[PDB]
């Protein structure tokens, strides 16, 4: 999932 | 538990069970009656994990029972069936679930018609000329597809069935300590004492 | 603290009346008059915009509503019940029939609904019956078009015309003289606009009068184009000034 | 899948291929994977069917609701913000991946939302199996200030790249084009460049040619 | 990620990178990872997009409540709201956040919340995967009291080597400035940090 | 008669409960009044301290509900602060579960529908409060939208609340029909407050110094009270003119 | 261990000129073992018909649950329920379950009796609606089914070529699967009447 | 009279009438007295009998070794609210290993009556309590009505004819407040104090109950032969 | 606290009746007489709508008759939103009955389980009672025809012909004297309009405020067909038997 | 009528007699007081002596919140320490959530809501106390009084109990002859005269007097008790001043 | 289940  | 059978002829359900009770390495018991009355025309055979068969077969025993003194009636085969497949149907998905297995054996008074349901532990219910569970179908199935009419009397029923037992004791593995046999037809439910 | 009203505020009286029931009926028969006809391809159903005080907008009071793209509701008796009935009455089409059957519930199923709140409003323990009776102007594709009035009791029935509220009696009768079954929906909306004059007394114009349609699909209110089997809402809120052009043909 | 969205001028449009996938195999060679949450907020939808199709429904459901309590045309950030904390307290277990997309009163407006929760903000943006190569188109030709007719194009063009290139696309082209001041138009099979050929011969039979047992009619009435 | 916030003389300065990854896939180029809570409340976020998105959301949430009741926040106060969420759910969280904001009793503020949901008040802060690469650097460089200017720099020149070594940070890097004269965005582009 | 006691109806189909609720509501002895700009909503209240004791600055019947909307009560103030911490609740909620400023009026029928409960389940009573909501809204522009006990609300071109508020309203009502507009076409929010303040002057026939006034203005993105002094700077242009 | 294959069978569905035909096998096993040869998975409420594959007990479950869904709405509506509302009913039932799904692959076909349009439609286990023009398959012997299909199928056929061609496509693609097949009915389907039939197949 | 329906309802001149019949019972209960010096305190209470063929009905219940009580009223009221304080006695030793303090016990008693005099459908504790231990402060003793008010006091009584030891004690007391190191002497002065309360009846050797705590003494209760020494 | 407003709905008096029973009775007696009559060949269901109005409109109109299933239907008197509460219970219970053994509920154990939810708002809940009387018609393969009532109590009686509403004593003392056991629909069919024709508070019976059904064999052969009279149907029904 | 029987009934007028009965009892207590100051706040209150037996210094009845605020209450005893404890409450899950300690006007609405919540229903009973408490937080010092109806307001001084009237006529001198602001150490003082002066109204029974106080200067922003020189030397200041 |  969509990480920063 | 184990051996389950049953077999519908022209005017009677017969149900054979076998009568061993084994828990290891040990045959407890060898005279153990596998089934339950659930109303006068009306017979349960049952097979599964322990503790499990006995206490749904007399669960439903008691609502069946509860039934017929509610409304002075006594409710049909098929009445009966779709009543215990719901009961398994709901049960496959509770937190745990019966294990059970069974043959419900009946003659209908209003049709004057023998009928037998072979039900399974998720509620998959089927109505047939003959039923087995468990290993046992493995045998009878193609055993009974050649010698079985659908005209047969009571007494051809049960040399059908002494075939059945023939072959089960000849090629099963396990000891099962015999069968006991039970007829329901438009008299009610009898025992066979010699098997 | 919390609810410990548990129990009925409405029960029989040794003559069988419920009176809270009664007592919200009359809370009608003081309202300010509505009333809906059935025409061959059209509903309508129309009311006096009553404002409190003239500095008041009455356009921001919308005593007409939209339930459903075809259903349209408007009632006598107390205001504040009806703007919570339309909240309730929108939600139960969605929860109990589109998000069931991927389409909008047919009239009388959604006035079967809106019945069973106000049932329920008599029944309950620790609360009071609404103190209003709807008209509820509607079609479906097998029922066509249809008008049902529903009363504090719960009680719904279906109408060729009717009216309530204030001057229903008078405009009860007005109507029977004027109605059969040939009305087409323009001469449905003029008999609606000569009734309603008799119990207004004040101005009688485009914006003291309220008036909606059920009638022919609106491809040109829906609001997007290119599933050809969406043809658009059957409902419409005539404006001010689409009644001020029928009333000077009046 | 493959599916996009693009900003332009006026507004937005959003496309979609329309294949189906069951494991290897074609399950609908085309379906709609275009959504309308209100009439001028439409969403495209990737990952799990079911899951695209309920999500989208239950917020179509509860925006109109909304609409009709505020008496206010409906925002894309409220079907976004909704969507959003649905998808979020269902951990990614509901496999929703959405392009959201319409016009409002506050003007024109693009999102994506990731099953877990997250949302992104851009001018193009494309998600599903085929959301690369369609990516590598997007950042191939996308400029600022696009016609709404150089925004379909651009858009087709990344669709039509996930189908050639993409085995999770195929079949056709979805659009819709979300102006401001006019109505949503839904261009369904806005592109169709997967015909079928003719096949080489027909393969109905002979009557008779199958073995029948029985017949009866069967009673539909009352 | 790589994230950072310092304080200098008249407050404040946050910056970020704008990459956000979907293993090696860069899912978006030009993400906004610096958050508004208040008017003069802002944080960085690092870890999963969507939990930090939705600790963002609840904590303007509850701070818009807590200025109606009460006015105005401290940066204290929001970092303490952070805390508790990040705390109360270490087990299902992956947020490592960065908190400042301006008042003007206490001028600039930087609080830092890892993973586990610790606080820690610093003069500045670094974080996310690409921080790890700059703590020398950071360490060596950073003064009290920089001017607007030098810490523009010093965010500058950092966030360009993190983003250099690590491959989970890129884009644009974005800041977000803090003083007693408003809020202020700026954006740097790669032809301009790469080359520093 | 204890269809007196609790909201049941009466038999001639009446609430007493919420009729004596609306009395309630000039417990106070305070009039408000609040009117439209172009750019902005006003409302303005009067402010009454009797006893020399209190803190004057913490005795206020306006409220600043979100960024964008203001809420002026009249009726005691215990059950204005009731409804005051309410709206605030509502007001933050529907911004985070819709991301966007919940609207005036939305918040207005909102509240509107839980004074209707009130009305129609036994054991809550009625708030003895009239609530006054204003604000710019950035798809209708300046609004004025105002809740009763009976759950009654509904849009103000201008409006005036409390014991002298039908003299209030009728010096309005003539000004509109003279102005002919919606509105007080005026620029500056400065001279909407003036307005304001000078019809209620003239429809109490009563003068105002600076700590006998509360004033509350609504523009595009913000809702704030004026100071004694910026209503003071108020008072005095007005005397100039 | 797979629940979608314990009992094995197949549903197949067609669209023709003014009618449809949809299809099932008769088998009914306990993985390899046959149990029962008359276990039929097409039902129908008044003329929408519903066929279901998958997990027995669950296609049995979800007759009795369509039948008392459907006899609530005519009830209440005073009409049949259509194959494109039944369509949607399936729809919301299967994903009311979602984290717990019915292990069956349900397909529908009808007439619409106001517009004489012919309607079918799949569905996967959770409610995943796939409209089609021209046929849908489902079941144990799928992949079978879909290739069958694809190539016997042509549009327009009339009712008693269709007949021809849905057969051929269930009776090839059960004997290629060692879980379908002993025994199958075909519904023909017109405006207002239905024949059906029972097909001689390999019994193997 | 019209207000006396239930605690819920304060009357026009702001009396709660439940409240004050609950405190009627305590009028009718036995006579008991507490008194203390600085170094130990005191229980004595008269017990009363059904006839003479009954037992004499204890009123002395012991919370902890430090602290215990005596009671007047309705009894199954002090047994609820004796084993509360049992209850928070025990928590005090089992999670801070800490001798509650008396002064606690009684704000703990005066929050738990208080609750039942303002929520409808409950009713009050229909019991005073004289309350005695010795704790980190010393010896207390503290008076407890079912109003929810508690006192803490040198001495005191209550009961029917209890006016006559509070009396006694009022004078009394620049002596009692000073018998330390001397248990029997305070006790001596106890019996003195419930005494002026008697009327056609003495304290014989199974109607007298006296309790002691102090210093060096865990709360104990004499009851039978074990008071004859007294007599 | 709120003791103060509970008119206690589930007491006795002291004579052992409960109030809110005969109340609810009391204003069932006003409401639109219903009939029903058994014969061996069917039953018939007749009932006279509470006064019309010539613009109610009649023919999508329902306030007497409902359909429960396919087998049983019931007449109302009383309050119409109180009885659908109820008939959409026992239309759910009906379903769940089938469901669990595949067969049609028999129509008494039907009757049994709404007379259960009856009687139980009279004994606990402190809610007020329904206000409804039902006259049940039905077939089933045990017992055949079977009519039954219930009311407000949850008592529930069965009849060879009943009355329930306005004037059941006349009503019943005038089905009481033509009743005979060999009757056949027709007949039945005769019976009740002619019952109603002389009970009705009205000036005379017309088509427009009536509801009528019947319960046959008269489909094809050993099953059972329900017929809710349509108003042209039944203004036939009024001419062939001359009430007009 | 019999409008007056039951909590939250609105009587023909607009009123809540409930609420007007339970400010009776307020009415009937002893008499106690708030002086706000300079930096800070003073707390006093009247203990009536009903015996001998009382152990002096040892019946307190001015309560902390949290560690920078001080109540007072005149009325029902129990009644007040149950709005403390809620007090106590409030406070910790506001220091808990905000980390910063509950500045005073928030804190005066936590009570104000609660004891407006008692008005709302029939099934409990309003208030028997008007309380009257404050503190110091970042904005400076605040005195509030707060009633059975929920009403509160913010107090330059504030009295309360049967000698509300004489310490609210004495207040409202030192406020009027005191215009630039009056200290901590002067408002100790001057509470203890008020409090003596005010016991004119409950002369019976002879009193023993209780003063409390927070200030940024002399307690450093926290609630202590005023004992021993302090008190002992307030004390000798009411006295020569009623001579 | 299928997948888009
Ligand atoms: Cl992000
Ligand atoms: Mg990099
Ligand atoms: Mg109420
Ligand atoms: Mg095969």
């Amino acid at each position: 999932a969509x990480l920063x | 538990m184990d051996i389950i059978l049953g077999i519908r002829v022209q005017d009677s359900v017969i149900l054979a069970s076998s009568k061993a009770v084994t828990r290891g390495i040990s045959v407890l018991k060898d005279s153990d009656d596998k089934t339950r009355q659930l109303s006068p025309h009306t017979l349960m055979s049952f097979a599964g994990e322990a503790g499990d068969t006995v206490q749904f077969a007399e669960y439903i025993q008691a609502n069946i029972q509860l039934y017929s003194i509610r409304e002075d009636y006594e409710l049909s085969p098929q009445a009966v069936s779709s009543f215990v497949r719901q009961e398994l149907a709901k049960s496959i998905r509770s937190r745990r679930p019966y294990q059970v297995n069974v043959l419900i054996g009946g003659y209908d008074k209003k049709k004057n018609k023998p009928e037998l349901y072979q039900i399974d532990y998720l509620g998959t219910k089927v109505e047939l000329p003959y039923g087995a569970h468990g290993y046992s179908g493995f045998y009878t199935f193609s055993l009974l597809d050649h010698h079985y009419r659908p005209d047969m009397t009571t007494e051809e029923g049960l040399d059908l069935l002494k075939l059945c037992v023939q072959e089960l004791e000849k090629r099963m593995p396990m000891d099962f300590k015999g069968v006991i046999v039970k007829i329901v037809d438009k008299d009610g439910i009898r025992q066979v004492d010699d098997f | 603290m919390t609810d410990r009203y548990s129990f009925s505020l409405t029960t029989f009286s040794p003559s069988g009346k419920l009176g809270q029931i009664d007592y919200a009926l009359t809370a009608v028969k003081q309202g300010v008059t509505s009333l809906g006809i059935k025409a061959t391809n059209g509903v309508v159903i129309a009311t006096e915009k009553k404002s409190s005080s003239p500095l008041a907008m009455s356009e921001t009071l919308s005593k007409v509503s939209l339930l459903t793209p075809d259903i349209g509701a408007v009632y006598s008796g107390m205001g504040p019940d009806y703007r919570v009935l339309v909240d309730k009455s929108r939600k139960v089409a969605h929860t109990s029939y589109k998000r069931i059957y991927g389409e909008y519930p047919p009239t009388k199923l959604l006035v079967s609904e809106v019945a069973k709140i106000m049932q329920e409003a008599t029944q309950s323990g620790g609360v009071r019956p609404f103190g209003v009776s709807l008209l509820i102007a509607g079609h479906d594709e097998f029922n066509g078009f249809s008008l049902y009035q529903v009363d504090p009791s719960g009680s719904y029935f279906p109408w060729k015309a009717t009216a309530i509220g204030k001057g229903s009696v008078a405009a009860k009768t007005f109507l029977e003289k004027r109605w059969n079954d040939e009305l087409e929906l323009e001469d449905a909306i003029h008999i609606a606009l000569l009734t309603l004059k008799e119990s207004v007394e004040g101005e009688f114009n485009g914006d003291t009068i309220e008036l909606a349609i059920i009638g022919d699909e609106n491809p040109d209110l829906l609001g997007y184009t290119g599933i050809p089997t969406d043809k658009g809402p059957r409902f419409r809120k005539l404006t001010s000034q689409e009644i001020n052009d029928r009333l000077e043909a009046l | 899948t493959t599916i996009v969205g693009v900003k332009f001028n006026n507004g937005v449009v959003i496309a979609a291929d329309t294949r189906s996938t069951q494991g290897p195999i074609v399950a609908d060679k085309n379906c709609a994977k275009l959504h309308r949450i209100s009439p001028k907020i439409w969403c495209a939808g990737a990952g799990t069917a079911a899951d695209t199709e309920a999500v989208t429904q239950l917020i179509g459901s509860n925006i109109e609701l909304h609409s009709l309590y505020t008496s206010r045309e409906p925002r894309v950030v409220s079907a976004l913000q909704m969507l959003k904390q649905h998808l979020f307290k269902y951990q990614g277990h509901i496999g929703a991946y959405l392009i959201v997309a319409g016009v409002d009163p506050t003007g024109s407006h693009l999102f994506s939302i990731h099953a877990h929760g997250s949302t992104d903000v851009g001018y193009y943006l494309s998600l599903g199996s085929g959301s690369l190569a369609a990516m590598a188109v997007l950042e191939s030709h996308w400029k600022q200030d696009l016609t709404k007719e150089e925004a379909i194009k651009l858009a087709s063009d990344a669709i039509q790249a996930g189908i050639w290139n993409d085995l999770g696309s195929g079949s056709n082209v979805d659009v819709c084009v979300m102006e401001i001041g006019k109505d949503a138009e839904y261009l369904r099979n806005y592109l169709t460049p997967n015909v079928r050929e003719e096949k080489q011969k027909s393969y109905k039979f002979p009557r008779g040619t199958t073995a029948v047992l029985k017949e009866s009619i069967v009673n539909i009435c009352d | 990620t790589s994230i950072m916030a310092v304080t200098f003389k008249d407050g404040v300065i946050l910056g970020a990178d704008s990459r956000t990854t979907t293993g090696a896939y860069i899912a978006n180029r030009v993400t906004d990872k610096l958050t508004r809570v208040h008017d003069k409340i802002w944080c960085c976020r690092s870890g999963s997009a969507a939990d930090t998105q939705a600790i963002a959301d609840i904590v303007q949430y509850h701070l818009e409540l807590y200025t109606s009741q009460y006015g105005t926040p401290s940066t204290e106060t929001a970092a303490s709201v952070f805390k508790e969420l990040c705390y109360e759910n270490k087990d299902n969280l992956t947020a490592g956040i960065i908190v400042a904001g301006y008042d003007d009793k206490n001028k600039g503020e930087v609080y830092t919340i890892p993973l586990g949901g610790s606080v820690h008040k610093l003069p500045y802060a670094i974080a996310g995967s690409g921080s790890t690469f700059i703590y020398g650097y950071c360490d060596k460089n950073f003064r009290e009291n920089m001017s607007k200017e030098e810490t523009v720099d010093f965010i500058k020149h950092s966030l360009s080597q993190a983003i250099k070594w690590d491959g989970s940070s890129g884009g644009v890097i974005r800041m977000v400035v803090l003083t007693a004269a408003g809020v202020e965005r700026l954006i740097f582009y790669p032809d301009e940090y790469e080359q520093l | 008669g204890y269809d007196r006691h609790i909201t049941i109806f009466s038999p001639e189909g009446r609430l007493y409960q919420v009729e004596y609720a609306f009395k309630a509501t000039n417990q106070t002895n305070i009039n408000s009044l609040a009117v439209r700009g172009k750019d902005c909503t006003v409302v303005i209240s009067q402010k009454k301290v009797p006893d020399k004791l209190l803190d004057p600055t913490t005795v206020s019947y306006i409220f600043c509900i979100s960024r964008t909307i203001g809420m002026v009560v009249n009726g005691p103030i215990p059950d204005a602060r009731n409804a005051a911490l309410r709206a605030k609740a509502e007001a933050a909620e529907f911004r985070y579960k819709y991301g966007y400023d919940m609207p005036c009026d939305v918040l207005a029928k909102r509240m509107a529908n839980l004074s209707q409960i009130y009305t129609q389940r036994a054991y809550m009573r009625p708030l003895g409060v009239i609530l006054t909501f204003v604000s710019v809204d950035e798809e209708l522009g300046p609004s004025i939208y105002k809740t009763d006990p009976a759950g009654y609300y509904v849009g103000y071109k201008a409006t005036a609340t409390g014991p002298k508020q039908q003299e209030i309203t009728t010096n309005l009502e003539n000004h509109f029909k003279k102005s002919k507009i919606d509105h007080i076409n005026e620029e500056s929010w400065e001279k909407v407050v003036e307005f304001a303040i000078t019809h209620m002057i003239d429809a109490l026939g009563t003068e105002f110094s600076k700590n006998d006034l509360e004033v509350g203005v609504a523009t595009k993105d913000k809702f704030f009270t004026l100071s004694a002094e910026n209503i003071e700077e108020r008072l005095v242009a007005i005397a100039e003119q | 261990s797979d629940p979608s294959s314990i009992n094995g069978g197949i549903v197949v569905a067609m669209t023709g000129k003014d009618c449809v035909a949809i299809a099932c096998d008769l088998r009914l096993g306990s993985q390899s073992l046959g149990v029962s040869n008359k276990f039929e998975k097409i039902f129908h409420y008044g003329h929408v018909f519903l066929g279901i594959t998958g997990l027995a007990t669950d296609v049995t479950t979800l007759n009795e649950m369509f039948r008392y869904k459907t006899n609530l709405y005519k009830l209440k509506e005073e009409r049949a329920i259509e194959p494109e509302t039944f369509t949607q009913l399936v729809s919301s039932s299967l994903y009311e379950r979602r984290f717990g799904p019915y292990f069956v692959g349900p397909v529908v076909a009808g007439i619409n009796s106001k517009s004489g349009k012919p309607f079918i439609a799949g569905f996967d286990l959770i409610g995943c609606i796939d409209e089609a023009k021209d046929f849908i398959v489902s079941g144990t012997a799928s992949d079978q089914l879909f290739g069958m299909c694809e190539s016997l199928y042509e549009p327009n056929l009339e009712p008693e070529d269709l007949f021809e061609t849905i057969s051929q496509a269930l009776l090839n693609a059960a004997d290629r699967d060692a879980l379908s097949g002993w025994g199958a009915v075909v519904y023909i389907i017109k405006k207002d009447e239905v024949v059906k039939r029972y097909l001689k197949m390999r019994q193997d | 009279n019209n207000y006396d329906g239930d605690t819920v309802t304060f009357s026009p001149t702001g009396r709660l009438f439940q409240v004050e019949y609950a405190l009627e019972a305590i009028k009718q209960g036995s006579v008991t007295v507490g008194l203390r010096s600085n170094t130990h305190a005191v229980l004595v209470a008269l017990k009363r009998n059904a006839d003479e063929l009954s037992s004499y009905q204890k009123k002395i219940i012991k919370c902890d070794e430090h602290m215990g009580l005596s009671l007047a009223g309705l009894a199954p009221d002090a047994r609820v609210l004796s084993n509360y304080l049992r209850q928070q006695c025990n928590y005090s030793s089992l999670v801070f290993n800490r001798k509650l303090a008396v002064e606690r016990a009684g704000h703990l008693l005066c929050d738990k009556a208080q609750k039942n005099t303002q929520s409808y459908g409950g009713r009050p504790y229909g019991v005073g309590l004289l309350i005695i231990g010795y704790d980190k402060s010393g010896a207390h003793l503290l008076e407890f009505q079912p109003s929810g008010n508690v006192t803490e006091l040198y001495g005191t009584a209550i009961g029917a004819r209890s006016q006559g030891a509070k009396t006694y004690l009022e004078r009394t007391l620049d002596t009692f407040i000073k018998i330390d190191g001397n248990p029997d002497e305070l006790i001596k002065a106890g019996v003195e104090a419930i005494s002026q309360s008697l009327r056609d009846e003495s304290l014989t050797v199974d109607n007298l109950s006296i309790a002691i705590v102090g210093k060096d003494t865990p709360f104990t209760i004499y009851d039978g032969e074990a008071v004859a020494k007294y007599i | 606290g709120s003791r103060r407003y509970d008119s206690r709905t589930t007491i006795f008096s002291p004579e052992g009746r409960l109030y809110q029973v005969e109340y609810a009775l009391e204003s069932i007696s006003h409401a639109g007489t219903a009939i029903g009559i058994m014969a061996s060949d069917g039953i018939v269901l007749a009932a006279e709508r509470k006064v019309t109005s010539t613009l109610l409109e009649q023919d999508t109109s329902t306030e007497k008759l409902y359909k429960l299933n396919d087998k049983i239907a019931v007449a109302v008197a009383g309050l119409t939103a109180d009885a659908e509460i109820l008939i959409n219970t026992a239309r759910i219970h009906a379903q769940n009955y089938l469901k669990t053994y595949n067969e049609d509920i028999p129509v008494e154990i039907l009757v049994r389980r709404l007379s259960d939810i009856k009687q139980g708002y009279t004994q606990h809940g402190g809610l007020r009672p329904f206000g409804v009387s039902f006259i049940y018609a039905g077939y089933d393969d045990r017992y055949g025809y079977q009519l039954y009532t219930s009311n407000p109590s949850g008592n529930y009686t069965g009849w060879k012909a009943i009355s329930v509403g306005a004037n059941t004593s006349a009503a019943q003392t005038l089905l009481q004297m033509d009743y005979k056991d060999d009757m056949k629909v027709d007949d039945a069919i005769e019976l009740a309009l002619k019952t109603l024709s002389k009970t009705t508070d009205s000036s005379a019976l017309t088509y427009d405020r009536l509801e009528f059904a019947t319960i046959r064999k008269g489909a094809n052969d050993g099953e059972v067909y329900q017929k809710i009279f349509k108003p042209q149907e039944i203004k036939d029904i009024l001419v062939k038997t001359g009430i007009t | 009528t019999g409008y007056d029987l039951s909590n939250s009934v609105f009587s023909p007028d607009g009123r809540n007699f409930q609420v007007e009965y339970a400010v009776k009892a307020v009415e009937n207590g002893t008499t106690s007081i708030g002086i706000k100051c300079n930096d800070g706040v003073v707390f006093a209150v009247e203990k009536l002596i009903t015996s001998k037996l009382l152990v002096p210094q040892k019946n307190v009845k001015i309560q902390v919140v949290d560690r920078h605020i001080g109540c007072v209450y005149s009325g029902l005893i129990p009644d007040g320490r149950h709005l403390v404890n809620r007090g106590r409450e409030e406070a910790a899950s506001f220091k808990k959530l905000y980390k910063t300690p509950i500045p005073i006007p928030a804190f005066a609405d936590r009570l104000g809501q609660y004891v407006q919540a008692h008005t709302l229903y029939n099934s409990v009973r309003p208030f028997g106390v008007s309380t009257i408490f404050g503190g110091v937080d970042k904005n400076g010092a605040h005195l509030y009084m707060l009633e059975p109806s929920g009403s509160y307001w913010g107090y330059k001084g504030a009295a309360t109990g049967k000698g509300r009237q004489s310490a609210k006529a004495e207040l409202e001198k030192l406020v009027d002859h005191h215009p630039e602001g009056l200290s901590a150490r002067e408002a100790v003082k001057q509470a203890a005269k008020i409090i003596y002066l005010a016991h004119e109204d409950n002369k019976e029974k002879d009193f023993e007097l209780e003063i409390s106080w927070c200030s940024l200067s002399e307690t450093n922003g926290l609630h202590k008790f005023v004992k021993g020189d302090l008190l002992q030397e307030a004390i000798d200041f009411a006295q020569k001043e009623i001579n």
